[PDB]
């Protein structure tokens, strides 16, 4: 919660860019079948970018009100990954 | 015009005034080398300034040396 | 007939038909720059005569104030006014070319190999002979181009 | 007083079509480096103003431009076709100084009979900063 | 010398054309003249600061009289939020009836220019209520000019010419320009503040008629000389003053309750004043330190001599260092323009922050012209501070008068500080470039959330170690139980804090990744540009590759093709390396101003807290989208008011191109072309009868040098004062 | 007069003070002593 | 001699050797009519004295260039019209 | 003196002269001009070219000094 910055398993804003990536990952996903290669590529990545930001939620990141994971440099013993 | 000058570095290998294209040096005798002779720069008018002389002289920076100065209608290589 | 400036090879020039011929060589050599045994001040006036109306005629019909009325008028006087102009840059030229009373700078000889008198214009009294009938010429044949413009509007192109 | 000048005479000069990068206004009111040379046989070589001439057998007599354009074309001559030159410097009121081995010698063999100038005897590091010659018209090389 | 040139005979000696470049360009190198000496370059070089004294006050005394005369001012002080400030008028014969129509601006009757200088409001906060104020001050500067000039034709005459040993008079001079110059100066600067600024302020105009009978204060000097200085902090306008009218006014001088002042979100009058004020004392303290005529004082000799530390780390000490200063007049230069430079960028970063000017904070674009001008200023005022260091270690420094001192042992481990700086320039720009690039292409790739997003934790944590609570770390002035804010919790806090917690204001931005990622882009700029200079300074006695360089000196083309090749060998090139280096750095400042600014004018700070993170968020969102009204200045339907913006713009464009072509392309090709053109003049009839005096040539490598970043300079300023001017006026926020 | 004063300046300086200066410091150039 | 079999160098006759040749600088007499000549003379040596004349070109120039501007109207050059539009309130009221 | 009066051929010597490329360099002495008229007899062969591409250069006896290796 340092730095004004609310972590991201806990933040609005990154959830809004989770549902708004996948919106437009599903918009060019009801171009073909759902069994073929390019849609099938296009659920991996989809199920990439939720646990993307899934991960980066649990990792205790801090998510700004840009929503986007700020990394912490200072030496807090939480960031040093 | 340019003031070219030889140090006493030099070798003697005239390659200095083998490469100079205006006829500015000229080799001379000389006691402080095995070659028994030294380069000399009676023809500075004739510098142009181009270090052919000193883009062969092979000692340690240099023997020859060109220094650029007040530039004639001859230093400066114009036939007009 | 491509020969060199006189025969000479190591001169940088050639005598081609467009330099040495005998229509565009006596054309270069009875034209007011190059009658170098007449004064300088009828050659001056000549000079300034064409030049002031070949100024005079890119001033009215291309210039800002060329679709108005002012048009004519406006343009002569900024010919005009160029043409002062340039007799001001021709006036400093013959100051700082050459300074009072020496010979001329003008080669004494010519093709033929005959010795000849030095052209006088290249002087200081006679390059300013010269710069005053440039500016009596120009401004001349800048008043004229207006009365032409006035009087004789009809028979040259408006657009 | 070992070696006189030559006074090149009125020789005639290569055959030559004429070219542009000849002799322009410097040799009307300045030097123009006339240079002379002797040939074996009737050869082509290309001039230092751009361009094939075609020298003569005999002497030759060309007035080019300039210093480097003489010298450049004696290196040429003396390298390519192994003769021996000499060249000049023709100023507009008459004189003609010699100038090229000035001692009958070119300027690579050192020939005794020529005083050494542009001489600093020292290496060139030993050369005093600016500060020791500040406002002085040595600058930094004539002590 | 014979020709133009007096002095120097080696260019009136040079029947080319580059002896005028090169006595235009030489003019002023006094200590490279032919035939002069000590006396004389000192007393040239004091005729010549008399001469530029003369041009600063007729050019202040041109923006006054033009601001009195073609302005506006007389109304622009009844209403400053809503009338336009007018630099000067315009007659352009050249204009359409559009164009004036379109630069009829401030209620005037004809064509005028918006003073983006902020001259309105600084002569309007310091009084200056009428337009015959400001004649006044424009004769009065006029008067000075001449003052001036005369002055310098004087002390150039044979009775009143000082000597040498009077211009190196170091301590004398210290001691004078310390105590009245600074001093003196702010304490007449609050006597006016007192006097005038601040009744001005208050209400009523205290001019020279009348200006002995009104007393600053109720208790005239009383409270002075007896001590009690708090009966001048009684009534400090307490925030219901209207800048101009006694409405909430008070009858304080001198305060230090800190922070703006409401209405102009500038600081308040008293402030400058008592600021001027302590700041007077200080100075006058300290100019009475250095030894003079009377017997006591300090030897900045012996204060040198005796800074030597035991240990030998530093060696020779400052020893023999007030001798190679003294008589270094490029060592002299070179710490003045060290200390002007940065004191000039404190200039900028203080008054974008705290601007001392009433209603200069809520107009934007000259809030970024001062900005930018002092940024550009600073940048190329260090360049020049460092340039002269090279000329010094070239010209001036003796190397057997500083054996081993804090110099001498500089100059050992010149490879060492060039390395380090290299390692420090080459890991921000590897570093930084990678994290823009890296942000590039994660948003192109659609996954923002992957980015590199270092939050700046220790600026957030010195913003929160000065009162700004947006971060949360209740430091030493958020923290209310910390001493240092127990202390002036009585004195300026309160203003301090309701001004920096105040998110309109423009002193300590809330700032982000972007912040971090641009403060390392200008680390690697300052370092490089460092790194560049401080190299060619060096190695401008020599290196391995040149030596003997301090004989060529410190301007010279190169040394020839010979060991490999030696273009830009020079410690001017280096000089002129860094200039384009400054040049970016600068831009790189400003461009992160601009653009914080402009979004927090506009209110989108988000715009810059998510865009500044990756370069096309600068290329789209600050240079595509704030061009918009600029290029639009002139479409082919009709013109606006940034019509001469835009032309501005192409303009500086096409300089800065011109200039890729004395850089790019060298002499050779020129003179070959040149040359040409010299047979077909010579050979071309009717013009055969014109000769040149001046044999023509190509430009002089060097030269070639200097016009192609004098284009590439020029360019380069005019090119973002459109941008920067266009888009902040296009809009105003 | 006033606003008919830069129409009498500008024209003034901008051409004029080109015109001495510029012919002035051209004959400066081409000297001799 | 010049004019030998390819010799180019009469050292005596230095110009035609360095190429000083009037190339088309006819030495012939006056083309002109007398009368007309005498006329142009009368009349143009008041600018004989290139000094007078260039004092009198630059002060006349400027006197007329002055004259000009100042009496020319706005009918000829907009920017002596003036406006006549009222003017545009800037952005953000007119700051 | 006709015996040698510098370093050996092989004495690997140090470069004590500011102007060289291998200034506080060691080298390798090839040859020493035992004419007691030369200035700078002391041939050096380095190891490392200058910029000039040349291994070898000239000094003088006491522009040179021998390492304790
Ligand atoms: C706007 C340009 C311009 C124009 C239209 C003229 C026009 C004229 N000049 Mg002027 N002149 C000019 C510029 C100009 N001049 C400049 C810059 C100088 C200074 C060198 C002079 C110096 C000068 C002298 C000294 C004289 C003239 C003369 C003339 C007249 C006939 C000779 C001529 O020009 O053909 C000759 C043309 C050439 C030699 C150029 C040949 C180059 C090629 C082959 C032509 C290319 C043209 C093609 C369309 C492109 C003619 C009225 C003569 C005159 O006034 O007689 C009354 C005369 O004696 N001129
Ligand atoms: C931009 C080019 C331009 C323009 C717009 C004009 C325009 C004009 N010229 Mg000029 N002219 C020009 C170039 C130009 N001239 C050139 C290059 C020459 C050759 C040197 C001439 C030679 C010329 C002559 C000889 C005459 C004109 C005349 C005229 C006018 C009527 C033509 C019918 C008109 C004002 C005529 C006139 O009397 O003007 C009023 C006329 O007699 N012109
Ligand atoms: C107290 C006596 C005194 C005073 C007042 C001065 C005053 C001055 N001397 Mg000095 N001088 C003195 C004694 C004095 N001298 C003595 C005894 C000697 C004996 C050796 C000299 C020798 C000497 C030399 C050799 C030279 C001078 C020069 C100068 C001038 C410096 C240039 C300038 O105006 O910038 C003044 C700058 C400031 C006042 C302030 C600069 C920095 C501040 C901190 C910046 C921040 C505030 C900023 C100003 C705010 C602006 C806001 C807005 C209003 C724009 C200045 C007039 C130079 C000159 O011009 O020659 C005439 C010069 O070359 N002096
Ligand atoms: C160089 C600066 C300067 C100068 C020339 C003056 C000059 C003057 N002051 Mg001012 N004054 C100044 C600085 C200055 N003051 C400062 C810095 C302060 C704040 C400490 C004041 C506060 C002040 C007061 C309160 C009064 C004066 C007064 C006066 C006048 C009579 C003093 C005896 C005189 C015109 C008196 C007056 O009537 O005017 C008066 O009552 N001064
Ligand atoms: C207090 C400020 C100050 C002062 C007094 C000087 C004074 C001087 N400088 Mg320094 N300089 C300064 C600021 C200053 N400069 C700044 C800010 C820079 C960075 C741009 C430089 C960069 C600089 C370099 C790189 C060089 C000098 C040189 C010189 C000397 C000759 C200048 C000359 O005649 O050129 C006259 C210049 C012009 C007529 C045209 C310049 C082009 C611009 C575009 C015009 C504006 C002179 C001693 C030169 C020198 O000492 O030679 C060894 C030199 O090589 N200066
Ligand atoms: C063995 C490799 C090696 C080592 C140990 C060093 C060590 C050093 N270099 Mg150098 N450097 C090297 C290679 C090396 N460099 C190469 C190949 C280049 C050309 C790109 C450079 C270019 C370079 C510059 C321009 C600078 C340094 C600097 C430095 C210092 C700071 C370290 C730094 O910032 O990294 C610098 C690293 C780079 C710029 C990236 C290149 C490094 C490459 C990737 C390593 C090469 C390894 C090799 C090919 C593998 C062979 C393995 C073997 C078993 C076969 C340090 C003394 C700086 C300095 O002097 O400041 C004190 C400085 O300014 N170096
Ligand atoms: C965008 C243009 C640009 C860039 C990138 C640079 C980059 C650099 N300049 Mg500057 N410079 C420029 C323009 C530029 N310059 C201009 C216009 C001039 C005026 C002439 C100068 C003048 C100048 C001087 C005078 C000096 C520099 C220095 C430097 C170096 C500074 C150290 C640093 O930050 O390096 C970090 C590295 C980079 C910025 C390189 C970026 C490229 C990446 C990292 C390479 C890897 C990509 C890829 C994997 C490689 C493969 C590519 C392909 C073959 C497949 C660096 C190489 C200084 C220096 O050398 O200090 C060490 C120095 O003294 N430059
Ligand atoms: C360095 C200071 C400075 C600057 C940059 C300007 C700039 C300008 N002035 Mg101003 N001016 C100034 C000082 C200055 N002035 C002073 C001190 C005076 C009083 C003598 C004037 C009196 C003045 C008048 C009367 C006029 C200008 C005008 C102009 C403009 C055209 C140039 C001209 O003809 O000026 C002429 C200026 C002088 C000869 C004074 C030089 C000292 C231009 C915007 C003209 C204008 O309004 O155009 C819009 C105009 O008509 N100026
Ligand atoms: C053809 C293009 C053109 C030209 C020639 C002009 C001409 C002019 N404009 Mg501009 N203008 C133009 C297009 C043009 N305009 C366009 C397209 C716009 C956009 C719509 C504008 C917008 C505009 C504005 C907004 C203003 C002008 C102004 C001016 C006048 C400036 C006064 C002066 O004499 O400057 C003198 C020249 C300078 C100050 C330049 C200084 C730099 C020089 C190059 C260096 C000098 C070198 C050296 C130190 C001195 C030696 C002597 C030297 C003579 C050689 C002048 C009449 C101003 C005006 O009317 O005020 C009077 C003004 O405020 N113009
Ligand atoms: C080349 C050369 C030269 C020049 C140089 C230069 C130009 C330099 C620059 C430099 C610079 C430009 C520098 C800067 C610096 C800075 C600093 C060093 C800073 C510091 C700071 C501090 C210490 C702070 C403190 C504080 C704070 C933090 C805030 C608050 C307050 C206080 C005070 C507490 C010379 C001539 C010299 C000589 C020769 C060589
Ligand atoms: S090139 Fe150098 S070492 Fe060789 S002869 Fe010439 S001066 Fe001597």
């Amino acid at each position: 919660d340092i730095s004004g910055l609310t972590p991201c398993k806990d933040s609005k804003q990154f959830a809004k860019r989770e549902k708004q990536q996948i919106k437009k990952l599903e918009s060019s996903l009801k171009l073909y079948a759902p069994e073929s290669a390019p849609a099938l590529a296009l659920n991996a990545q989809i199920e990439k970018t939720k646990r993307r930001f899934d991960n980066y939620g649990k990792y205790g990141l801090l998510c700004g009100s840009d929503g986007l994971p700020h990394l912490i440099v200072n030496g807090d013993q939480r960031h040093w990954g | 015009s340019h003031s070219v000058k030889i140090y006493d570095t030099c070798i003697g290998c005239t390659q200095c005034v083998r490469a100079c294209p205006t006829d500015v040096l000229e080799m001379i005798p000389w006691d402080g080398c095995k070659a028994k002779q030294i380069a000399s720069a009676p023809r500075t008018e004739d510098c142009v300034g181009c270090k052919r002389c000193e883009s062969a002289c092979p000692t340690d920076f240099l023997s020859v040396r060109v220094y650029l100065w007040h530039e004639t209608t001859r230093s400066m290589g114009l036939a007009y | 007939v491509v020969q060199p400036i006189n025969g000479d090879p190591f001169i940088g020039s050639l005598e081609t038909p467009v330099t040495s011929s005998p229509l565009i060589a006596w054309y270069l050599s009875n034209l007011p720059g190059y009658r170098t045994a007449v004064n300088p001040l009828l050659r001056g006036v000549e000079v300034g005569l064409a030049h002031g109306f070949f100024l005079v005629g890119p001033f009215v019909k291309a210039g800002p104030l060329r679709n108005t009325a002012y048009a004519g008028s406006a343009g002569s006087l900024a010919a005009a006014g160029l043409v002062v102009i340039l007799s001001m840059c021709l006036t400093i030229y013959g100051i700082s070319s050459f300074k009072e009373g020496e010979p001329s700078i003008a080669p004494s000889l010519t093709l033929t190999g005959r010795k000849k008198q030095p052209d006088q214009l290249q002087t200081a009294d006679g390059w300013a002979k010269f710069t005053g009938g440039f500016f009596f010429g120009g401004i001349s044949g800048v008043t004229w181009a207006y009365f032409l413009l006035y009087v004789l509007d009809l028979p040259y192109f408006v657009k | 007083g070992f070696t006189p000048p030559q006074l090149d005479p009125n020789t005639p000069s290569p055959i030559f079509a004429g070219s542009t990068g000849g002799l322009l206004r410097k040799a009307q009111v300045e030097e123009f480096y006339v240079i002379t040379w002797n040939s074996p046989k009737e050869q082509i070589f290309e001039m230092p103003t751009g361009g094939a001439a075609i020298m003569r057998e005999g002497p030759n007599l060309l007035k080019l431009a300039r210093k480097e354009q003489c010298l450049a074309l004696g290196t040429r001559l003396r390298s390519k076709y192994k003769i021996t030159y000499q060249f000049y410097r023709v100023f507009p009121n008459g004189e003609v100084q010699y100038l090229h081995p000035k001692d009958g010698v070119y300027p690579e063999k050192a020939n005794p009979g020529r005083e050494g100038v542009g001489l600093n005897m020292r290496s060139i590091g030993k050369n005093v900063s600016p500060i020791e010659v500040k406002f002085t018209g040595k600058q930094s090389y004539d002590l | 010398a014979l020709r133009f040139p007096r002095f120097s005979q080696g260019l009136a000696q040079d029947p080319t054309t580059r002896r005028i470049w090169f006595g235009i360009a030489t003019a002023h190198d006094f200590e490279s003249h032919d035939d002069i000496t000590e006396e004389r370059l000192y007393q040239n070089i004091f005729a010549s600061h008399f001469g530029q004294l003369a041009i600063i006050f007729l050019w202040t005394s041109g923006n006054l009289f033009h601001v009195a005369w073609q302005g506006n001012f007389e109304t622009w002080v009844q209403d400053p939020l809503h009338v336009r400030p007018i630099a000067h008028a315009i007659w352009d014969p050249h204009f359409g009836q559009p164009a004036v129509e379109a630069f009829t601006r401030g209620g005037a009757l004809g064509p005028v220019n918006i003073a983006y200088s902020g001259v309105y409001q600084w002569w309007y906060t310091i009084g200056l209520r009428t337009n015959e104020d400001l004649y006044t001050g424009a004769l009065f500067l006029l008067f000075l000019s001449a003052l001036s000039l005369i002055g310098g034709w004087l002390h150039l005459q044979p009775k009143w010419k000082p000597r040498v040993s009077w211009f190196k008079n170091a301590e004398s001079r210290l001691n004078h320009h310390l105590s009245g110059l600074f001093g003196v100066s702010s304490l007449a600067w609050t006597g006016h503040l007192v006097h005038v600024a601040i009744p001005a302020s208050r209400g009523e105009y205290v001019r020279w008629n009348n200006f002995l009978n009104v007393l600053p204060h109720p208790q005239g000097l009383g409270p002075l000389f007896t001590g009690q200085w708090n009966l001048y902090a009684q009534n400090p306008d307490s925030s219901s003053h209207l800048f101009g009218t006694s409405q909430g006014s008070g009858t304080a001088i001198l305060t230090l309750l800190g922070g703006f002042h409401p209405q102009t979100q500038s600081l308040w009058l008293t402030d400058m004043a008592h600021h001027h004020l302590a700041i007077a004392i200080l100075f006058l303290i300290a100019g009475h330190m250095y030894r003079t005529n009377f017997g006591i004082g300090h030897s900045i000799k012996d204060l040198l001599e005796a800074h030597i530390p035991p240990g030998g780390r530093l060696g020779r000490g400052h020893k023999g260092l007030y001798d190679t200063i003294n008589n270094s007049i490029h060592f002299q230069l070179g710490l003045a323009l060290a200390s002007l430079g940065v004191i000039t960028s404190l200039v900028a970063q203080h008054m974008y922050s705290l601007p001392a000017y009433a209603f200069i904070a809520q107009d934007f674009t000259t809030q970024a012209a001062l900005y930018t001008h002092h940024q550009y200023i600073a940048g190329f005022i260090m360049t020049g501070a460092f340039a002269h260091g090279a000329i010094f270690f070239i010209r001036d420094y003796n190397p057997e008068q500083n054996e081993d001192n804090v110099l001498a042992r500089m100059l050992d481990h010149k490879e060492a500080i060039i390395s380090h700086l290299s390692w420090a320039s080459l890991f921000l720009g590897f570093h930084t470039l990678g994290l823009y690039v890296h942000n590039d292409v994660m948003l192109a790739f659609g996954t923002p959330e992957k980015q590199i997003l270092i939050e700046p934790i220790f600026a957030q944590w010195i913003q929160s170690a000065h009162g700004k609570t947006s971060y949360g770390f209740d430091v030493l002035l958020s923290s209310t139980s910390g001493p240092a804010f127990n202390a002036g919790r009585s004195i300026w806090l309160p203003g301090w804090l309701n001004a920096i917690n105040e998110n309109s204001n423009s002193l300590f931005l809330t700032i982000g990744p972007g912040d971090f990622l641009v403060h390392h882009a200008i680390a690697l700029g300052l370092h490089t540009t460092t790194l560049i200079l401080v190299k060619g300074a060096l190695d401008a006695r020599g290196s391995k590759l040149m030596p003997d360089k301090k004989d060529f000196g410190y301007s010279f083309p190169c040394d020839g093709p010979g060991r490999g090749g030696t273009c830009d060998i020079s410690a001017w090139d280096a000089f002129y390396l860094a200039v384009f280096w400054m040049l970016n750095t600068i831009g790189w400042v400003t461009f992160y101003w601009h653009w914080k600014h402009i979004t927090l004018w506009q209110g989108n700070v988000s715009q810059f807290n998510e865009s500044s993170t990756y370069l096309m968020g600068w290329l789209r969102d600050y240079l595509w989208l704030n061009s918009s009204q600029l290029i639009n200045g002139y479409n082919p339907f009709g013109m606006n008011s940034l019509s001469v913006w835009a032309w501005m713009f192409l303009f500086g464009h096409l300089v800065w191109a011109t200039g890729f072509m004395f850089l790019i392309s060298w002499r050779g090709y020129w003179q070959e072309l040149i040359e040409t053109l010299a047979w077909a003049h010579e050979r071309t009839p009717l013009a055969n009868l014109i000769r040149w005096k001046d044999k023509p040539v190509a430009l002089s490598i060097v030269q070639a040098r200097l016009v192609g970043l004098a284009h590439f300079s020029v360019g380069y300023i005019f090119t973002y004062a459109a941008f920067l001017i266009a888009s902040t006026s296009g809009k105003f926020g | 007069t006033f606003n008919n004063l830069p129409s009498i300046f500008v024209p003034l300086v901008g051409l004029v003070f080109p015109a001495i200066a510029m012919a002035s410091l051209f004959l400066h150039i081409q000297k001799n002593k | 001699k010049y004019g030998d079999k390819s010799v180019y160098f009469d050292l005596e006759d230095l110009g035609n050797t360095t190429g000083q040749w009037d190339v088309y600088g006819s030495d012939a007499p006056s083309p002109y009519n007398p009368l007309q000549s005498k006329f142009f003379e009368t009349f143009a040596a008041p600018f004989t004295k290139r000094g007078l004349l260039l004092k009198f070109l630059i002060l006349g120039g400027g006197s007329l260039l002055t004259y000009v501007s100042a009496n020319s109207t706005g009918d000829v050059l907009p920017i002596k019209r003036g406006p006549q539009e009222p003017p545009k309130l800037g952005p953000r009221g007119k700051l | 003196k006709p015996p040698p009066i510098g370093p050996k051929r092989g004495s690997k010597v140090k470069i004590l002269r500011r102007e060289s490329y291998w200034f506080k360099n060691v080298g390798s002495v090839v040859a020493v001009d035992q004419d007691p008229k030369t200035r700078y007899p002391v041939v050096v062969r380095f190891a490392k070219v200058n910029y000039a591409n040349i291994s070898t250069n000239n000094y003088a006896l006491d522009e040179v000094e021998e390492v304790a290796a």
